DNA sequence: GCAGACACTACGAGTACATA
DNA sequence: TTTATGTACTCGTAGTGTCTGC
């Protein structure tokens, strides 16, 4: 119990990756084979890219080859162009370590060494042009995997070299069966309908379910009742507004008086939650609901993706949340 | 123990072959043979090529039964042998296809051992079949003089053009401060054998080359005491420097025009 | 010190009187330390996140937390450029601010992250103001806390969630921290005072000074300790609600701009801002101030306000992606100076 | 490995001041100043290929003749030209004293002179003042912007335009009767469209097509070389229906292999170019293709951009 | 490299070894082939898009013009190297100036993804080109343009590479197929053709993870179907019920379609919107309006989703974003 | 009321010399036992200690127990006049707040007096928590500096393998891996060269770079280092001196 | 031969440009 | 004058090497 369970229960074997089926598939049957293409892992975060390329490599080579054939660099190491240009050169142009006879006896070592560029999204395009040609010529020897969760900010060329595997999002649907397992083995106490509340409000990703599941079961731990988690608890450690504000907001948005919207809105953000799960639920509520006009829904269904890429770009939610109130207000 | 096994007399003998052409050339290939060592490298502007050979007469002892391709970076080589002392003895240790070989810098005989290693490099480039041809003439002289003569005109011009004919060599050097028109009469003496300007004659030659690749050729003027020019109209220049047991080539490109 | 916001501090879990199920929610993590994962506390400035954060830290370890010390390190960056930001460290604990210049925290962030990783098993690592970060420090983060979290813990503090990227939202455990209620401020402050020797006429003062805060408990009691030394220790239930002059000029400003819709009045209006931006104000606040104090003038109709809130939006949008606020800031006043005339 | 043959660029460049077409003022003050031999400082300006560093050397060639090897310095880009290795250089070649023609003097040719820093032109300044009488230097550059004021103030502005049509087809036909190639005007007339009068651009798509198809009709230049894509974006541009605009730049530029940033980046330099329609229309279009242009730097390049663009160029351009 | 063939992915293995086995730009391939029968090589610059077959074909070339050993009578500078304006000054001038070292021939320089040089080191290279031309050729491959001087694009001969057609693509899948023993449906080509958008190197990774994904390589067929699972792209079935969805059905039912399609199999919002762009393309609107709405709206939400954000926002701005323009047209 | 007296001017130069980049600043507490001046570096994880006797370094005449903080470059400004000949006077009346450095010369009558500014710092915290330490070794100073460049050039991690027989230094790195052995031996010949290792139990700690770098920096100090480690403690890497030592602490990074 | 003198290469800090 | 990388230029300095000399 050292270890948050976040990466507790990280996979370590490439079938223990309870999604992806396809890219986990063609991993799987190029680990039989030799003919292991650049990769490029993409998607929403915690889809489990990360797990996934770690445990291909464990499983490729083993413990005593992680040292010696994988080279692992981030956001946190310097990764300016002198870089590209020297250090990963150096080590794609090396030839490969030489395996024990115990590795190769037990592990289907093949011929080359992987290259792992986590987070490749946040270099520069220069550094990517460099690493272009690095990628092509020293093919037979090393092999590049790009882990990025946006693919607009690698370049063309690398996404034509690279074979791309996208990581799809994890929903309530695929990865149940995980947090069941992880509920059995950690004997968490839990309701019929809390674990679809848990993946629901984790919106694609596995990890903030596992830290939610871990909160609700150490709650339940210090109260120690010996109660199931309700999705009450689950849904407040969650932080997303109860449905009686919600309502109140619907209210005070419906009957318009600019004045009131704008004395509840300064309330509501005294008592501080956070501006997109307030849109997500209003998105929720406004969308799903049949006493609206079509017109109405188009324009709403505007006003709240213009609200959602504002507050993305990182600005105060305040003054964005009492603007698609008060537009909202006057449809 | 291991496959490959070569412990030379002294570590100042690779010490000196190593920084004879280690300026010139980034990236080496050594070929380890039962008939001894090889190394054929090119420079970066694809101009200078050289051609390292090492007898196994140069070796205190020497066992290698499997060929081996040594694909190295000098720069890290010169590294590694620039720590150890020079009068220890230094044995070249290799496994069989591996990723790097171990220096044994064993101090004096006894008492400290080190175990320098150098991670191999993937070089796949062949050995090139650069030996040699029908040169159209074959000069021979003391390797001080040269390296005199290409020192004092690299300071007058950016090129210096060989000419021989009619037992006659000529270096000049036309540029911007003056122009150098160096002169030799081949002789011999029996007092000296060392100063002696050997020739060769089969057909004029006026073959020009850089200034920058000649003060290369002659920074491995230490090497040996002799040097042998030879040059074509349809070759390389050819710089053979004579060592204890085997040589060091330089194939310069001259330029056109 | 002499001031009373730092005198009277809660030490420990037991002495936050603020807020129940948010100290038991504390207590509970702190229940079993060994696996606490990386925290994120947000919610409005003044709140008292700082002080849950070393009330928690205390709690993991023991008392001797409170006990700190400076240490000033020197850190290079391209060229020879020398920011040498010190940072605030302790027994158990390291607490970190991005203080430093925006465009090269990064640095801070990979050698003091990783000079701390070398090696009670973990310490932990406070980032007081977190919603600062340039987006570039934060990538860093993203797999120093992931790689090595057996050795470090963060507990990274930040007062608004939209600047944090997605991972950091994501292998972080969020905590939230609402504003206290008006009654909660007046307890508090009578417990204050109480302890101080200020008479008060009647508690009226209190939910005054609860009402003009606005949820925000530490400039309640800068006020409070403002009106006390001005009211010669003994409170006056007229005594005016002082406001920072910071609102004094906003107000003044919005007032301006109100009644005189000119060119000539946003040329003073461009001088009080160039004066405010001086006056060590971050564009984001001073904007929202300005646009919430233009809502509240009455002499408005419905339709400017909701233009000025909607280019109020817009202005804000662009100080997230600018660099000189001053003209984001202009053209919020022209274009409401446009609306309103 | 045969010896190639020289290239007609290089094979027909001209060697005497008469064979030069185009800027016919400008050649004929070359060539009095030729036979008159009293060069002054000059700096030789415009567009790439029209003919400026050949008139250099022919002028240089003409005004001393077997004292070429030693009597002028050639300097250029890939010489590092700096402020302290190369002050040396031209202080000794002008202090060099060499026997000339009465009329003739040393000829520095500084060739590219706009990539030079601002120290080495501070020092060529007083270099050019002392030494008036020995040595003549000859400056050019494709932007004479760099070059600074106090090295304009003290040399000859010899300003070449591009090439006119007539004197671009009257060189070319010169070249296809030297090299005996069958032709069709329509093919010469759709090299010189495609030259845009540039000169080396003509005989480098000259050479293409004849070696690709022996006969230079309009097709086989059309198939070899394809139009200039600055035309087709002027073309797509200031089309009146936005279906128009669409269809041309999906079939010219998508499907012809054209990146999405070279398509923005010749919009924008069009739209400065342009002149047609209103001055605050060509700003709002500038505003736009920029902000297109910020879309497409910041990763997302995609079609669907480059049609919202359009789309929105159209919007003003309609007046909503 | 290590154990020859059949360690390599199917994108290095497949690189074509002589000009003849280079597919699509057959003016490209024949002019350059009669330069080099002829013995005249200028200046030659490949132009287009990735994965079209530019540093192929030159080397390809050099491979015939020399021997097999062209990397030893070739100087070949990709962005990997440093190439400053030193080192233009100094290695290729000096590869340029002197005579060749294996044999006799002329001196050739390749400059792969030429478009990273910096504009000083273009202007060194403008002079170097053009000073020893009469015995060295350069070569330059350039992805983009804009990024190259006008004057190093008006000293050499343009050649623009297509991108690849279908029968070019039909072409290489069928020697593809024959060399490692696999069948493929015609539908599953038809699928790939559209899946390439002109990238070869998109085929043959996409034909080496449906090989992967197949349980048995042989006897079993290669569908679109998968395809469609391995690639990951929406079905075009998928797309236009959706879109009929979206246009005659109301907001429970588009909302609910959508999401079950989205959810059926991990489809994502991107690659889907510019199916719908496709589909839409393939409409006659009367209405311009409908036009200019669709587009910016949708060029709007795929930018905020190539910046990420959350995926049903952005589902539900795509439906009222078509909604709302196909209403504008009645 | 202080009279540090010093008998060679290039002697306090020749020890802040190491002090320079061992830590930026000290704490100096004079007394008349000896002078301590302990400083604490900026990672909070090398430690410096000093003591320097009273019989050496001429006569020593501490009145009273004096605290003061300065720097070490204007100590070593000061001090570049260091003459082989030329000696140091040290002179602290009430309050101190600028020390004269005379210069008093036996070759020449030349003089030369300066004064030193005074920060005020008022901070020093001396704890010697432990002093029994499994390995004690002692080695030319020399040749660690030449083994520890040698293998911090190779790599950025030096790791130490303390066996039986066997004082195995280890390197590994990205561009190679450098083994260096060395074996106790003792020339009675040459005491300087002589290496001596006490066994207790074998020692396996992991060291960084520029720590080794500013440990082997002061290896003029002493002719013989002495070397102690002991398992999961700091390491002490203690410097001779003719009157007092100079010991060395750092934390054995360790992540497996 | 050791010492000084000598000019050389190598290294580090600072400034200025960045689309025609 | 802040900007914030990467490039290129320039200068200055510190040693490092061979060359003359007593
Ligand atoms: N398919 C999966 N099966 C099991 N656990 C998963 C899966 N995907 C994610 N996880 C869990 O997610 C956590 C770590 O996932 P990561 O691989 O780090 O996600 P990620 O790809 O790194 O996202 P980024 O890097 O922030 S874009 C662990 O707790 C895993 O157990
Ligand atoms: N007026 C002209 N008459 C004849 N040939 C010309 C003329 N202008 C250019 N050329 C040809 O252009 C080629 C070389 O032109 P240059 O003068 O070198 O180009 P440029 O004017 O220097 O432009 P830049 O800036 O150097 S690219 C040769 O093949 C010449 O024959
Ligand atoms: N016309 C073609 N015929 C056959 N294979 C092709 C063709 N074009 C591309 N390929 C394949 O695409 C692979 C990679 O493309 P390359 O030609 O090497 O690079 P490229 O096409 O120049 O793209 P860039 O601009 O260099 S990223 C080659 O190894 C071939 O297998
Ligand atoms: N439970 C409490 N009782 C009394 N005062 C409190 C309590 N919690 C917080 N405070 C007050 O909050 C102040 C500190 O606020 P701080 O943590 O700096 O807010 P922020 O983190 O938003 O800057 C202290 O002066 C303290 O008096
Ligand atoms: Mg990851
Ligand atoms: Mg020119
Ligand atoms: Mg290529």
């Amino acid at each position: 119990a050292q270890q948050p369970w976040v990466e507790k229960y990280r996979p370590k074997n490439l079938d223990e990756v309870t999604a992806q089926d396809h890219a986990v598939t063609v991993l799987k049957k190029t680990l039989k084979s030799a003919n292991l293409p650049h990769m490029l892992f993409y998607g929403p975060p915690g889809t489990g890219k990360t797990s996934t390329i770690l445990a291909l490599t464990k499983e490729l080579y083993g413990p005593d080859l992680m040292k010696s054939r994988i080279l692992e660099l981030n956001a946190s190491d310097e990764r300016g162009i002198s870089i590209v240009r020297e250090k990963v050169k150096n080590f794609a142009r090396l030839t490969v370590s030489k395996p024990s006879k115990h590795d190769l006896e037990n592990y289907p070592c093949p011929p080359y060494k992987i290259i792992i560029l986590d987070e490749a999204d946040s270099m520069t395009a220069d550094a990517q042009s460099a690493l272009r040609r690095t990628m092509e010529t020293y093919s037979g020897v090393t092999r590049f995997c790009l882990i990025c969760n946006y693919v607009t900010r690698i370049i063309d060329p690398l996404a034509s070299r690279c074979s791309k595997f996208r990581f799809k999002a994890l929903d309530a649907s695929n990865a149940i069966d995980r947090l069941r397992f992880i509920s059995e083995q950690e004997n968490v106490k839990c309701d019929d309908g809390v674990l679809e509340r848990i993946l629901d409000i984790s919106a694609g990703d596995l990890r903030r379910g596992i830290t939610l599941l871990q909160s609700a079961s150490k709650g339940a731990q210090y109260l120690g009742d010996g109660k199931n988690i309700t999705s009450t608890q689950v849904e407040e450690l969650a932080g997303v507004v109860p449905h009686d504000i919600l309502i109140e907001i619907v209210e005070k948005v419906k009957s318009g008086d600019f004045d009131e919207i704008k004395k509840y809105v300064n309330t509501f953000m005294k008592s501080g939650w956070s501006a997109a799960s307030v849109v997500n639920q209003l998105h929720e509520y406004y969308i799903t609901n049949d006493n609206f006009d079509t017109n109405f829904k188009n324009q709403i269904s505007w006003l709240l993706f213009t609200t959602d890429s504002r507050l993305n770009n990182g600005t105060n939610e305040h003054i964005q949340l009492l603007n698609l109130l008060v537009k909202i207000s006057q449809l | 123990a291991s496959m490959l096994e070569a412990k030379f007399e002294e570590a100042s003998l690779f010490k000196r072959i190593i920084d004879g052409f280690k300026d010139c050339v980034q990236l080496v290939n050594f070929q380890c043979k039962e008939d001894g060592i090889i190394a054929q490298a090119v420079d970066d502007s694809r101009v200078l090529l050289v051609s390292l050979e090492i007898g196994v007469e140069a070796f205190q002892e020497y066992r290698c039964d499997h060929p081996v391709t040594l694909g190295m970076d000098l720069t890290s080589l010169s590294k590694i042998l620039r720590c150890g002392n020079n009068t220890d003895t230094l044995t070249l240790i290799a496994d069989n296809t591996p990723d790097s070989i171990i220096l044994l810098f064993e101090d004096t005989k006894k008492d400290r051992i080190a175990e320098y290693s150098l991670k191999l490099m993937d070089i796949d480039a062949d050995f090139l079949k650069i030996e040699e041809l029908q040169y159209d003439s074959t000069l021979s002289l003391p390797s001080s003089e040269f390296s005199k003569i290409v020192r004092d005109l690299s300071q007058l011009s950016d090129s210096i053009n060989i000419m021989i004919t009619k037992e006659t060599i000529k270096f000049v050097a036309d540029g911007d401060i003056g122009s150098g028109s160096v002169i030799i009469k081949p002789f011999v003496d029996m007092e000296h054998p060392e100063t002696s300007i050997k020739l060769e004659m089969d057909q004029p030659v006026d073959l020009t080359f850089g200034a920058k690749y000649l003060l290369d050729i002659i920074k491995g003027s230490s090497l040996s005491d002799r040097v042998g020019i030879r040059l074509s109209s349809e070759a390389p220049a050819l710089f053979q420097f004579d060592l204890k047991s085997g040589f060091l080539q330089f194939f310069l490109a001259p330029k056109f025009n | 010190m002499s001031l009373w916001v730092d005198k009277y501090r809660p030490k420990s879990l037991n002495a936050l009187s603020h807020n129940e199920e948010l100290t038991n929610f504390l207590k509970s993590l702190s229940d079993q330390p060994r696996d606490l994962p990386h925290l994120l506390l947000y919610g409005p400035n003044g709140t008292g996140k700082k002080t849950r954060c070393m009330a928690l830290l205390e709690s993991i370890f023991g008392p001797g937390v409170y006990r700190l010390k400076i240490d000033v390190r020197q850190f290079v960056t391209a060229s020879n450029r020398k920011l040498e930001l010190n940072v605030v460290s302790s027994p158990y604990h390291l607490e970190i601010t991005p203080s430093d210049m925006g465009n090269n925290d990064r640095i801070v962030i990979q050698e003091l992250l990783k000079e701390v990783a070398q090696m009670h098993r973990y310490k932990c690592v406070i980032i007081n103001e977190a919603n600062s970060l340039t987006k570039d420090a934060q990538a860093a983060l993203r797999r120093t806390m992931e790689k090595y979290s057996k050795n470090i813990r963060l507990i990274m503090v930040c007062d608004s969630m939209s600047p944090i990227i997605a991972p950091i939202k994501s292998r972080c455990l969020l905590i939230r921290c609402p504003a206290p209620s008006d009654s909660e401020i007046s307890t508090i402050l009578s417990d204050v005072v109480t302890n101080e020797r200020i008479q008060l006429e009647t508690k009226d003062i209190l939910k005054r000074i609860a009402q003009a805060s606005n949820g925000n408990l530490r400039v309640s009691l800068l006020m409070l300790e403002s009106m006390a030394l001005n009211n010669e220790l003994a409170l006056k239930s007229s005594s005016p609600i002082i406001k920072p002059d910071w609102i004094i000029v906003i107000h003044k400003l919005t007032r301006k701009i109100v009644k005189e819709r000119s060119v000539n009045s946003l040329i003073e209006c461009r001088a009080v801002l160039y004066d405010l931006l001086a006056h060590c104000i971050p564009a984001n606040i001073i904007l929202k101030e300005l646009t919430f104090s233009l809502l509240d003038v009455e002499t408005l109709n419905t339709t400017n306000k909701s233009s000025i809130i909607e280019y109020s939006s817009v202005f804000d949008e662009r100080l997230s992606l600018g660099n000189k606020a001053i003209f984001h800031l202009e053209g919020f006043i022209a274009k409401v100076m446009c609306c309103l005339d | 490995t045969l010896s190639l043959q020289l290239p007609w660029v290089e094979k027909y460049r001209p060697q005497v001041l008469s064979d030069i077409v185009g800027n016919k003022e400008t050649i004929d003050r070359l060539q009095q100043i030729a036979k008159d031999g009293n060069m002054p400082h000059m700096i030789i300006s415009g567009m790439p290929g029209i003919g400026k560093t050949t008139s250099v050397h022919c002028l240089a060639h003409e005004l001393l003749g077997r004292s070429y090897a030693d009597g002028v310095l050639e300097l250029n880009a890939s010489d590092d030209r700096g402020i302290d290795v190369v002050r040396n250089q031209i202080k000794h070649f002008a202090q060099k004293k060499l026997h000339l023609p009465p009329g003739k003097h040393k000829i520095v040719i500084l060739d590219e002179a706009d990539s030079m820093t601002a120290g080495a032109q501070q020092a060529l300044r007083r270099t050019m003042e002392l030494y008036s009488n020995s040595t003549r230097f000859a400056f050019a550059c494709n932007q004479s912007n760099k070059i600074i004021e106090p090295l304009q103030s003290r040399c000859a502005i010899l300003r070449y335009s591009k090439l006119s049509d007539e004197d671009v087809l009257k060189r070319l036909l010169q070249i296809i009767k030297l090299e005996d190639v069958k032709y069709t005007n329509d093919g010469l007339e759709a090299i010189i469209f495609t030259a845009e009068g540039d000169m080396r651009q003509a005989i480098n798509n000259l050479q293409s097509t004849v070696a690709g198809h022996g006969l230079v009709n309009a097709d086989n230049v059309f198939k070899i070389v394809d139009s200039p894509h600055p035309l087709i974006v002027k073309k797509m541009l200031l089309a009146s229906n936005l279906e128009d605009s669409i269809q041309i730049l999906r079939t010219d530029l998508w499907k012809k292999g054209y990146s999405s940033i070279d398509i923005v980046t010749t919009s924008f330099r069009v739209t400065k170019n342009l002149a047609q329609v209103k001055e605050s229309v060509r700003l709002e279009m500038i505003k736009e293709i920029g902000l297109t242009h910020m879309r497409i730097l910041e990763g997302v390049g995609t079609y669907l951009q480059l049609a919202s663009m359009l789309a929105k160029i159209h919007k003003l351009n309609n007046k909503a | 490299e290590k154990r020859s063939k059949e360690n390599l992915p199917w994108v290095e293995k497949y690189r074509p070894e002589t000009l003849d086995e280079v597919y699509g730009q057959n003016e490209v391939i024949t002019t350059v082939r009669k330069f080099v029968d002829e013995g005249k090589l200028p200046h030659l610059l490949f132009y287009g898009p990735p994965g079209t077959g530019k540093t192929s074909t030159i080397v390809a070339l050099a491979r015939e013009i020399y021997g097999k050993n062209y990397s030893n009578m070739v100087l070949e500078l990709n962005a990997s190297d440093d190439r400053g304006i030193d080192v233009v000054r100094n290695q290729i001038k000096d590869f340029a100036s002197t005579r060749q070292i294996f044999s006799k021939g002329f001196k050739l320089i390749i400059l792969d993804e030429a478009d990273a040089m910096t504009n000083a080191a273009q202007n060194a290279l403008r002079r170097v080109i053009e000073r020893y031309t009469k015995n060295t050729r350069f070569c330059v491959l350039a992805n983009y343009a804009h990024k190259l001087t006008p004057a190093l694009l008006s000293r050499c001969t343009r050649f623009r590479f297509q991108p690849l057609p279908q029968e070019a693509i039909e072409r290489r899948i069928a020697n593809v197929l024959v060399h490692e023993k696999l069948k493929l449906s015609p539908n599953a080509e038809k699928a790939l053709i559209e899946l390439s958008n002109g990238d070869m190197r998109r085929v043959l990774n996409v034909l080496q993870s449906c090989k992967a994904t197949l349980d048995n390589p042989d006897e079993d067929e290669i569908s679109d179907d998968v395809i469609y699972e391995c690639c990951g792209a929406p079905r075009p079935s998928d797309l236009k019920a959706v879109l009929k969805s979206i246009l005659e059905d109301d907001w429970g039912t588009a909302h609910y379609t959508l999401n079950k399609v989205r959810s059926a199999k991990g489809l994502a919002l991107i690659d889907l919107i510019e199916g719908i762009v496709k589909i839409l393309e393939d409409y006659e609107l009367q209405n311009e309006e409908t036009r200019v709405h669709l587009l910016t709206k949708l060029a709007d939400i795929e930018y905020s989703i190539s910046k990420g954000g959350n995926d049903q926002i952005q589902g539900s701005a795509v439906i009222g974003a078509i909604k709302a323009s196909f209403e504008n047209e009645t």
